[PDB]
């Protein structure tokens, strides 16, 4: 919903947050449908860093949840969720571990679909000192 | 209280409410004279009378005008639709600080601070008469809803009531021939100043700088140049009467009593706007709106909303209610309590009122609210969210407080609320801010009862018991239980059908109206939530969606009735009539016609015959009647209207039958039209109607194409020949192959200047002669042989049949 | 007197008064009124009583003036006749020695096409037959051919006078000054006479011959007007190609773009068209002549090519000239786009070779190295001068600027496979003194890639592994990367299998190698380690490993389409993207009624009392963006009356001071404080206002970056798609359905619609609606659509938010 | 008529002087005028430039545009060329274009006006040819 703001001045950050999730969650909750419209449209005008992580993030989607497979075939091929840069690296690397190979490798790799570090709680204490200065 | 207007101007010496309408004039220190709409926000008038202060200001509502008075020395007399100046006249010889209008004949009063109030007849040359007294400038002068007494408030410590009519006051002894007024120590000291006294009245409070009434009462409150407030009867003179009201810190310019609370409103020239209490008279408490000081007051005499003036501009404001709840029954609204007291009932039209008694509310309404089968009405008092309060129980038809005290109509008992509920004649209560159910045994219940209780919601108003702490909530009978709750959204309305068993409630589109508990009956048809609608306990339903009240629906039609000139509530419709009030409260009524009505009710059961009758001026419009009539496939309604062009060729393809599709498509001026019905004519199969329409659209092409398809070879050539000259060649050329033998496309061809073409067709026939003509008047070699044929047999044998497509059989039903 | 419209009675006294200076001034002044358009009859018996007969020309003149913009509504002074007070004494003007006054009436009498002068116009022409100068003769034949036009096409008009009646226009012909007023319907010998007349022409004249008859068969014979036509009937005999090198069109056509760098642009663009037409293939499009000034011998001299340079551009002149000029390098010479792009990229790109064509902002940079290499990407030839230029743009040696040069190479060695082979050890140099990922990352993916080729590579890796700078990035192209293309073809204290351990450390495990890896964690939350840390299967070596992945290209890669590839040249392109190529009581009772496309509002207006209402009028008024097209306009509403009475409607207007609420519909009628009463007919809504305009998905996108959308409700009964009720509703709310923002597949297709409209609000409107149609076994909620709405401030918004449910309105009088 | 209305206009928002040949722009005239020359005529600095579907052909003087309005056109040339005759003969009745001095002599330039352009046939006047008529 939060997503729906504003395309490209949300920031890399909230896209790779609704993408992340519905990567990672694999949403039955809602339809996944908005949220890869939603991100589709983001991913355009936004940072390499977001782009990069819309295409693996499709590809571990595709290994926990079948169903998902015929959306990440349609953003990949995009000039945009691939075949821009760091983007095209890492998509054409996930991409092909989902096309072509086993998915050994694909399945494996989502346990979740988790995050790349999961530190403590870091807000509050910043927070804390942050707002009598 | 709350701010419905407020307008920095600069300055107001004098303000005065109209009597007529909700507006309100303002004269300025700027010699600025404004005239406001101040619901509309619309500036009516704007003068610059005078260089300096005028102070003074009126309006003249006996044909629709204001007056002012300034400091010019003169009464001034305005219009307002003209902006032109109808006359004016020589008031005094100083400031004229208050002007006051007769209604006997065009008169006008003026008061001064040279002494005197003066009253002119303009409309003769006379000067009719001056009214004198004052030792100290005439501050202010009042009138009273009555033309015949006026009261002047003045500085030097009295108020005068003066006659108008009257020389300057009018009384006389009957127990004596001598005149009232003693400059002698009689039974009281004054001098000789006056011609006679009927009411010198006391203003000592270092001079009153102004005086006026409550709408309802004799009683006049004064603000004077001190910081008191002193409150007087006119009506006698009294002096055990008269109570001081003290909190203000410097000279009052005013006070006047709030027509529409108990409230005395004050205001002076320090910096603060004082409320008293009108039954204690000393200050409730002070307001500061820091414009500063306040040199007038206003207390409306049409009792709409208040105003004072102050030092930055002025200010009219708000203490009443919006959207009240209401039911009404058979010639009786009931409501909850709105400024101009209790009204109701008759007009249709007018922004006016008229009185009937069906007082709902006669009390502080804790409560109002109708018996289910409208015969009793609950007004609960006293206040109070507690555990206690009283609840009087009132007639339905006619509403007394009691109607007598020894019969058990009428009666009252405690209750913190009481709220009537179905079974139709039972209550349940809260007398202990619990659920309590209310029997009386027999009759309409009116006894207070304290078993049975709850532990959830809280007491309130209702028709069925409403209580909040979250969503409205219905309660039972005699259960303690929640009955159902209703969460929705609403335009701050509940709306009952007149049966208060039911309830309508307003969703996104319209209006749901619905039963006991949350059951949804129907749902109204119109694109934006109505304000209000009432059900005639089901069917007819009548509505209000703006300013005018139109049925959505009776027995399957749908009319707007008749509209009204304001903005208005369906207070509900119990009998043929609808009954409405607005917010401010003025009624419309309106009978429910057999208009609209009548005219659908009869083409629902396929009558036309009746309904001929039935079109009328006053429901005709456009498309209900002259062209609504034009909407059925195997045309019924579509028969009886047929007038307009358009209609007739509606009608036509409806049937499948283009005869009368020609005339309308003729009448409607247009090819397009013989085109489409000349293929519909195809479709009913006979190509003589098609050709008419085709030759005249003039496509001769199509025509040529189609009549070997028919099989008429007469016809056919006649298309070849008029498709020749337009140099269609996939029309003239067409029927040459159609018959037999081609030559009609030699000669065609030859004109084209297609040589070639002209040859090869000829020649296939074995019409190598016409073949050879071609080609010797133009370039020869005729001996090549194409991807076709150049001399090869062309002949068909053309339309075997003898009766023709053209003559295509049919019956038509 | 610049407007001012109520100052008539000072006129009045003005003009008469004695002294001929006032007089003059006077209907000077209601000349200027009038003009303007505001009042002027009451002065008219004054105006015309002076001047009438004199000879005295400015008086005359004055009232000559006025006489053909006004006459014939003024009537206090003239009222009607044959020889009105315009013509009367205007007969003696008309005779005057003296040309001027003569010749000012007569101009001015012919130019009426009034019935009530036609006689006194007729002989008129007698003041100008004698011609005393040009303008005598050209005032002749346009009053003939206005005496023409005016009723008279037959005899009355057509022959001479003494010398002229329709004859002018053949003398002039003739005579030393031309002037043909004849240009339809007149004289056939003049006609003819104006053809001789192109030889012994008068040239104002000529233009005046020239517009009734064209084309030559000579070069000219002289004169602008000659010389005009002349272009125009040359692009006839040679169409072919555009003009190619413009006629006489390249006087007019610099002015048409005045403001500045516009026509250089638009020169340059045509100088390049014209030099040749070549393939024409994607930006290739030079059209005009194959050869007219070539392309390229080795002969010429100082060749062609040196104003093909102009063209290819840096910014070399000014950027709209720049934008222009890069697509015309392109458009003479390339092979598509690709060669010319290549040159012209090799130039923009970042080098050590020139300072003035590298800068330190890395994105730029990066561009530009990646519009360089897409030039590889779409055609071979190019990617063996890539590959070199390359490698000069990483020897800057800043750390950012290696850094974006090793990010497109690396993507360039993914499509062209173990053929950038030399690349990898002019890469590692740059790779150690770092501040940033991208340097890291790229020389990484180089570095490990192509280690069959190299066999430094734990030296090169090492000191950057132990190194920082800025490394989150670093991470993700590092783990896909590292180990790479044979299993053990380098070793410098670290072989392959060295780096195969390091490229899973570096991913997300742990080892000592390379002096261990930088960062550990990866970079975006989905990414992670895991993919590749299973992978390599077979130690870095090409087989079905990271190896396989690097030495391939995902998906489809060709062309400029955008796949490994961007567009054209950098700087072009921003330009291109920006460009977003957008294109007294009263009842009414009413319904909307269309009959042969008019649209109607019907309304009945009913006087159901017995009470007088008569002096009844009857508005549709325009409240802002609503207006009449006619208002009702019966004389109805009196005692007991019926009527059907009909107000037209528009919707689209202009804003209007008075109220902007539903319809306004006005009733007027006997009542003297209300004579005008404000009622309604049916519902119109406050969305009428909006204005619908479209939008394309960069407008929209455009729009949703430059203001939020955030806001969303979701609204029922858009269970059905975009086309059907969603459309039509938006359409009420002049809003409309465009372009997509969807992403359709077999768990994806919820059909989005693309809004705009520019309402007249201050704002636009904008939303996408979003139907939830399931394409999963998990919907939102099911059928149903989100819309996401905003408006310029959201005001408007909401009104998209609401106004896409459910929308109708019928009755049925 | 081709020429529709040849008008002095201030950027006042609006028409100073104008002239209607025929009876058909009289407050039509106003409008057109107050809009379009206060935008330059919606101009770049350009003589020709096409706006609500009305060509003006325009000169700035001060805060006032000296305007021909045509919504048809027979050549070229000629449009400017009535104009330009109207720019010598408009510093002889105004001193240059100024509203006040304008609207003072609204008589001299409206009948310069009827003269120049006749039934909007652009015909040419002097200020010698002018001087008969104001005599």
């Amino acid at each position: 919903h939060l997503c729906e703001f504003i395309e490209d001045c949300e920031f890399t950050v909230l896209a790779t947050r609704i993408l992340h999730l519905l990567g990672q969650e694999g949403p039955k909750t809602n339809n996944p449908s908005k949220y890869i419209r939603f991100i589709y449209n983001r991913v355009v005008l936004e940072h390499e860093e977001v782009r990069a992580g819309a295409v693996s993030a499709l590809a571990k989607f595709g290994a926990q949840n079948e169903e998902m497979l015929p959306s990440i075939l349609v953003l990949l091929k995009r000039c945009v969720m691939d075949d821009d840069n760091e983007v095209r690296d890492r998509a054409t690397f996930y991409l092909n571990v989902l096309e072509q190979k086993q998915k050994a490798l694909n399945a494996g790799y989502i346990l979740n679909g988790l995050t790349v570090s999961i530190p403590g709680l870091e807000k509050a204490l910043q927070q804390y000192t942050l707002e009598p200065s | 209280m709350l701010t419905k207007f407020e307008t920095k101007s600069a300055r107001v010496k004098g303000l005065s409410f109209h009597p007529k309408r909700p507006w309100i004039l303002t004269s300025l220190h700027n010699g600025v004279i404004q005239l406001w709409d101040y619901r509309m926000c619309t500036l009516i008038d704007k003068f610059d009378e005078h260089d300096g202060p005028v102070r003074g200001i009126d309006f003249h509502k006996q044909q629709p005008l204001f007056v002012s008075g300034g400091d010019d020395y003169k009464i001034k007399v305005w219009n307002y639709k003209l902006r032109r100046c109808l006359f004016t006249l020589l008031g005094h010889l100083d400031y004229i600080r208050t002007t006051f209008f007769h209604h006997e004949y065009p008169w006008i009063l003026s008061a001064s601070d040279d002494q005197t109030i003066r009253v002119w007849n303009w409309q003769s040359r006379t000067c009719v008469c001056v009214l004198t007294g004052h030792n100290h400038y005439v501050m202010c002068a009042q009138f009273h809803p009555s033309e015949d007494l006026v009261v002047s408030a003045s500085l030097d410590q009295t108020v005068r009531v003066w006659d108008i009519s009257g020389l300057r006051k009018k009384n006389l002894s009957p127990g004596a021939v001598e005149s009232d007024v003693r400059g002698i120590t009689g039974v009281d000291l004054f001098g000789t100043t006056d011609a006679v006294v009927k009411h010198v009245l006391e203003g000592h409070d270092r001079g009153v700088n102004w005086a006026a009434f409550h709408p309802t009462m004799p009683l006049i409150v004064s603000g004077a140049d001190d910081r008191q407030v002193k409150i007087w009867r006119m009506n006698e003179s009294k002096a055990w009467e008269v109570d001081t009201c003290r909190g203000h810190y410097n000279n009052v310019s005013c006070a006047v009593f709030h027509p529409r609370q108990e409230l005395i409103l004050s205001n002076s020239e320090d910096k603060s706007i004082r409320v008293w209490d009108m039954s204690k008279r000393t200050g409730v408490q002070t307001f500061r709106r820091d414009h500063d000081r306040f040199w007038v007051l206003a207390a409306h005499p049409n009792l709409n909303l208040f105003a004072a003036g102050h030092d930055g501009g002025m200010i009219v404001f708000k203490l009443e209610r919006e959207r009240p709840a209401y039911a009404v029954h058979g010639n009786m609204l009931h409501y909850v309590k709105d400024r101009f007291l209790r009204q109701l009932d008759f007009n249709s039209s007018k922004d006016v009122a008229v009185m009937q008694l069906r007082s709902g509310s006669k009390f502080p309404v804790f409560n109002m609210s109708y018996n289910p089968a409208e015969n009793a009405v609950l007004l609960c008092t006293r206040a109070s969210n507690l555990e206690n309060s009283t609840y009087d129980l009132y007639t339905i038809p006619k509403d007394a407080d009691s109607q007598n005290p020894d019969a058990p109509e009428g009666k009252r008992s405690s209750g913190l609320t009481a709220v009537w509920v179905a079974r139709n004649r039972f209550a349940v209560l809260d007398r202990m801010h619990s659920l309590l159910i209310k029997n009386l045994k027999n009759e309409i219940t009116k006894k207070i009862q304290v078993p049975n209780c709850d532990e959830i919601f809280y007491a309130g108003t209702g028709n069925l018991l409403l209580r909040d702490a979250d969503s409205i909530t219905l309660f039972d009978v005699q259960q303690k239980r929640t009955l159902a709750s209703v969460k929705i959204s609403k335009v701050k309305y509940v709306i009952w059908s007149a049966d208060m068993s039911h309830v309508a409630l307003l969703a996104k589109h319209a209006i749901v109206i619905c039963n006991r508990k949350l059951d949804a009956l129907c749902n109204i048809h119109e694109n934006i939530r109505v304000k209000s609608g009432a059900w005639d306990e089901s069917g007819v339903f009548i509505y209000t969606t703006s300013n005018h009240i139109k049925y959505a629906v009776t027995t399957g039609d749908h009319g707007i009735i008749r509209t009204l000139d304001l903005p208005i509530y369906v207070t509900r419709v119990k009998g043929n009539n609808v009954y409405c009030l607005d917010r401010e409260c003025r009624p419309r009524v309106l009978t429910i016609d057999p208009t609209e009505f009548k005219f659908k009710l009869a083409l629902i059961n396929r009558k036309y015959d009746e309904v001929l009758h039935m079109v009328r001026n006053a429901k005709l419009v456009g498309q209900s009647i002259i062209a609504y009539l034009q909407k059925k496939g195997y045309p019924e309604v579509a028969l009886h209207f047929v007038k307009d062009e358009k209609t007739r060729f509606s009608l036509a393809l409806e049937c499948g039958n283009i005869e009368i599709a020609l005339e309308a498509a003729k009448a409607l001026d247009d090819k397009n039209c013989w085109e489409k019905l000349g293929e519909v004519a195809l479709l009913q199969g006979n190509h003589q109607i098609v050709e008419m329409c085709y030759q005249r659209t003039k496509n001769f092409d199509k025509l040529s194409f189609l009549y070997l398809i028919t099989g008429n070879l007469e016809k056919l050539r006649k298309m070849m020949k008029i498709a020749e000259i337009r140099k269609d060649m996939s029309g003239h050329y067409q029927n040459a192959l159609y018959l037999g033998d081609v030559s009609e496309r030699v000669r065609i061809l030859k004109n084209c200047g297609q040589k070639s073409l002209a040859y090869l067709s000829a020649a296939t026939h074995g019409l190598d002669e016409e073949a050879e003509s071609l080609k010797e008047t133009f370039d020869p070699e005729k001996e090549t042989i194409p991807d076709i044929d150049p001399n090869a047999k062309l002949l068909q044998p053309p339309a075997p049949i003898m009766p023709l497509d053209t003559n295509w059989p049919l019956l038509t039903v | 007197m610049d407007s001012e419209p109520p100052s008539e009675i000072s006129l009045k006294n003005d003009l008469e008064k004695g002294d001929v200076k006032s007089k003059t001034e006077a209907l000077k002044k209601v000349i200027i009124m009038i003009l303007n358009g505001e009042k002027l009859p009451g002065l008219l018996m004054t105006i015309i009583r002076f001047v009438l007969p004199l000879q005295d020309h400015t008086i005359k003149k004055l009232l000559l003036v006025f006489w053909e913009i006004v006459p014939k509504t003024t009537p206090d002074g003239r009222l009607l006749h044959e020889m009105i007070l315009v013509c009367d004494a205007y007969r003696k003007d008309l005779q005057h020695p003296n040309e001027f006054i003569r010749g000012s009436t007569l101009r001015f009498l012919c130019k009426l096409k009034e019935a009530e002068l036609l006689e006194p116009l007729m002989p008129a022409i007698r003041a100008c037959l004698e011609h005393r100068h040009s303008y005598v003769r050209r005032n002749a034949v346009l009053a003939i051919y206005t005496i023409y036009r005016n009723f008279e096409h037959l005899i009355p008009d057509a022959p001479e006078l003494i010398h002229d009646f329709l004859v002018n226009e053949k003398d002039a012909s003739c005579k030393r000054n031309a002037f043909m007023m004849l240009i339809h319907a007149d004289q056939d010998r003049a006609l003819d006479y104006l053809s001789t007349c192109i030889d012994q022409v008068q040239t104002f004249g000529d233009i005046l011959q020239l517009v009734i008859v064209e084309l030559i068969y000579k070069v000219c014979h002289a004169n602008p007007s000659e010389r005009a036509r002349f272009i125009r009937c040359i692009y006839n005999l040679l169409q072919s190609s555009s003009p190619a090198v413009k006629y006489e069109a390249a006087g007019t056509l610099v002015t048409l773009s005045s403001a500045p760098t516009a026509i250089k642009a638009a020169a340059q663009c045509y100088i390049d068209l014209i030099i040749k037409e070549s393939d024409n293939n994607v930006k290739l499009i030079v059209l005009d002549r194959l050869v007219e000034l070539k392309e390229h011998p080795a002969h010429e001299r100082v060749l062609q090519d040196l104003v093909m340079d102009i063209l290819r551009v840096l910014s070399t002149p000014d950027l709209e000239v720049r934008k222009k000029t890069l697509q015309l390098a392109l458009d003479l010479v390339s092979s598509r786009n690709v060669e010319e792009l290549v040159i012209v990229l090799k130039k923009e790109v970042i080098k050590t070779n020139n300072v003035s064509e590298h800068e330190d902002t890395d994105k730029y940079r990066q561009l530009l190295v990646r519009t360089l290499h897409s030039c590889s990407v779409r055609f071979p030839d190019m990617a063996a001068n890539v590959i070199p230029v390359l490698m000069e743009f990483l020897s800057d040696s800043n750390e950012a600027a290696a850094a974006d040069v090793l990010e497109f190479v690396r993507e360039a060695i993914q499509r062209f496979d173990n053929l950038r082979m030399l690349i990898v050890e002019k890469m590692l140099e740059v790779f150690h003194a770092i501040k940033s990922v991208k340097i890291y990352r790229g020389a990484l993916w180089i570095l490990g890639e192509y280690c069959s080729t190299k066999e430094d590579i734990q030296s090169v890796m090492t000191e950057v592994r132990r190194s920082l700078g800025e490394i989150p990035i670093v991470e993700s192209e590092i783990k896909k990367e590292a180990g790479e293309l044979k299993p053990e073809e380098e070793i410098t204290v670290g072989p392959v299998q060295k780096l195969v351990t390091e490229m899973g450390t570096y991913a997300t495990q742990s080892a000592l190698s390379s002096s261990r890896p930088t960062k550990k964690e990866e970079d975006r939350p989905p990414l992670r380690g895991f993919l590749l840390d299973g992978d390599f299967f077979v130690a870095a070596s090409l087989a079905t490993t990271l190896t396989k992945i690097a030495l391939r290209y995902v998906a489809l890669v060709q062309e400029k389409k955008k796949q490994n590839s961007f567009v054209a040249e950098a700087m072009l392109l921003m330009a291109t993207i920006l460009h977003l190529g957008k294109s007294d009581p009263v009842y009414a009772e009413a319904y909307v009624h269309v009959n042969q496309y008019d649209i109607v509002l019907d309304v009945l207006v009913v006087n159901q009392t017995s009470d007088t209402l008569q002096n009844c009028t009857l508005e549709l008024a325009t409240l802002g963006d609503l207006k009449l097209v006619e208002k009702p306009s019966p004389l109805t509403l009196a005692p007991h009356d019926f009527a059907n009475i009909k107000a037209n409607v528009k919707v689209a207007s202009t804003e209007n001071g008075i109220i902007f609420g539903n319809i306004v519909y006005d009733v007027s009628g006997a009542a003297s404080d209300r004579n005008c009463v404000v009622l309604s007919d049916i519902h119109i809504d406050i969305m009428d206002y909006i204005q619908p305009a479209t939008c394309t998905d960069a407008e929209f996108r455009q729009m949703w970056a430059e203001f939020e959308w955030e806001n969303k409700v979701t609204v029922n009964t858009n269970m059905t798609d975009l086309n059907d009720y969603l459309q039509h509703i938006l359409k009420s709310t002049n809003m409309k359905c465009l372009t997509p923002e969807k992403a359709l597949s077999g768990y994806c297709g919820f059909m989005a619609a693309n809004l705009y409209a520019r309402s007249i609000f201050g704002e636009d409107a904008l939303a996408n609606v979003s139907i939830e149609k399931p394409v999963h076994q998990g919907p939102d909620a099911a059928v149903t659509g989100h819309i996401r709405i905003r408006a310029k401030s959201q005001g408007m918004a909401l009104s998209l938010g609401d106004k896409i449910n459910l929308s109708q309105k019928k009755t049925s009088l | 008529m081709v020429l529709l209305a040849a008008a002095v206009c201030t950027k006042a928002g609006k028409a100073i002087v104008s002239r209607q040949f025929v009876e058909m722009t009289r407050t039509r005239i106003e409008g057109l005028l107050a809009a379009f020359p206060k935008l330059m005529n919606t101009g770049k600095q350009h003589t020709f430039v096409e706006t609500e579907s009305v060509r003006y052909v325009y000169q700035p003087m001060e805060k006032l545009y000296m305007v021909l309005i045509t919504t048809k056109n027979s050549n070229i040339l000629e449009d400017l060329e009535t104009l330009r005759l109207f720019s010598r003969v408009i510093p002889e009745y105004c001193r240059a274009l100024e509203e006040n001095e304008i609207s003072e002599h609204c008589f001299d330039l409206i009948f310069a006006f009827d003269e120049i352009v006749a039934l909007g046939y652009r015909e040419n006047v002097n200020l010698a040819q002018i001087r008969t008529f104001t005599e």
